[PDB]
């Protein structure tokens, strides 16, 4: 009867778009035989990661997966754990929580509306004409 | 004289609404000035946001009117990294080569090897997205093909298996990166292939070089 | 005598300020028996952990050491490499930057660039 144990991670958050690199100190792990399960209500997601990444057996370095709702407009706090497909067995659950993106284009965007009026007016007050 | 709550100068607003006339306008006479190269909170320029917003004739003209190209948003990112993770391939195109300048060089080649914060080079973010236009782009640049990331040792060849990204796998194989450089921990492209679930990969190397890994099982503990 | 290396870090760059948490693979080591070592020219500095911070002998969770200069205005390439106190024995040195970090968190000093060189 082996366990699953995590021991350490170097983040707790991150994007609901997922891609956030996480170190995962861990007990002694088969890298052919293990997995970072996050859930939440009726929603389960892998974090990504080869064998390549599992150093020493003792450690995971994988990519956060993106949360159900991209759009997400508030922090959503779920589970994640040490998952061994071969015999389902489950590690303590850790805390992770997803926020609302930080998107650079949509950022620009949100931007864009947010100051329509002040910029109507700068260049309204300006030397400039049109 | 004018900031936004977020630090955006006018030319910044010109840029994030999209005003080409009044872009113009300020580049009237704001040319040729530090005014360019200001930085609202998020560290970012004019430039940057021309970069992001995938405006080629915007950053040409930005360019044009003399804009620092090699200034650092909060990321380390400079405007040549924020196109390679949007893809502005023609955004690129204006910026890799000599600034403009009618009949009135090393210094454009600098952007090539800048890194940002994450040790990453244009080169690197262009093959971690996958973005096989900008790596013939770099390529031809010149950007080095081996430079390896900080992290770990990883090199182009490496984030392209990482990615699984065949066509750029190849076109760097085809370039000329060094099929035999490792990571940190020995892993060579080969290597890190074989523990990948896409095959193309493996074969490409192996008919590049196809040097044959050692083995070591991770070294367990 | 095993060998010291360091096979892979979370981050290469941080505040002049020091601080920064740290991730980092190794092969073996001993927990009583290692360190970070910082260098520069003319400069040293470790990071800080203890033996709890040393997972199963191959990785350590440690906080980056302050730079010799807070006032960093520009980004400062350092080495960073692991150190037997024992036998004094070093890894191959590992690339870090020492970036410059907001003063006071004030634009006031920003814009007085913003508007003064404006």
């Amino acid at each position: 009867t082996a366990e699953l144990k995590i021991c350490r991670v170097n983040r707790n958050s991150g994007s609901c778009l997922g891609g956030d690199e996480i170190f995962l100190l861990c007990d002694k792990v088969q890298k052919e035989d293990i997995e970072v399960y996050f859930t939440g209500p009726g929603w389960e997601a892998r974090g990504s990661f080869s064998q390549a990444d599992v150093h020493r057996q003792v450690a995971i370095v994988f990519r956060t997966p993106p949360y159900a709702d991209p759009s997400l407009q508030a922090p959503v706090r779920v589970s994640m754990q040490l998952r061994r497909p071969s015999d389902r067995e489950l590690s303590e659950p850790m805390e992770f929580q997803y926020l609302p993106d930080t998107d650079d284009r949509h950022r620009i965007e949100e931007k864009r509306k947010r100051t329509y009026e002040t910029f109507k007016s700068i260049m309204k007050k300006s030397p400039f004409n049109g | 004289g004018y900031v936004t709550e977020d630090g955006d100068t006018a030319l910044h607003l010109a840029v994030i609404h999209q005003h080409e006339p009044f872009l113009d306008f300020l580049l009237g006479f704001s040319a040729g000035h530090e005014y360019l190269d200001l930085q609202n909170d998020l560290g970012q320029t004019a430039l940057h946001l021309a970069a992001i917003l995938g405006e080629a004739s915007t950053v040409e003209k930005l360019y044009a009117a003399g804009a620092g190209v090699l200034v650092a948003e909060r990321g380390g990112h400079t405007a040549l990294h924020l196109a390679c993770r949007v893809r502005a391939h023609t955004c690129a195109c204006v910026l890799l080569q000599p600034r403009p300048s009618h009949p009135r060089d090393e210094d454009w080649r600098l952007q090539l090897e800048a890194e940002n914060y994450d040790g990453h080079t244009p080169l690197h973010v262009a093959v971690i997205h996958k973005d096989a236009e900008m790596v013939r782009l770099l390529r031809d640049a010149g950007a080095d093909l081996n430079k390896p990331e900080p992290t770990c040792g990883r090199t182009p060849l490496h984030l392209a298996v990482e990615a699984q990204a065949a066509s750029v796998l190849e076109l760097l194989l085809k370039a000329g990166a060094d099929p035999t450089a490792r990571m940190y921990g020995g892993r060579t492209p080969l290597g890190s292939a074989l523990l990948r679930p896409n095959p193309i990969l493996a074969r490409l190397l192996r008919a590049h070089g196809a040097p044959e890994p050692e083995d070591g099982g991770d070294k367990l503990s």
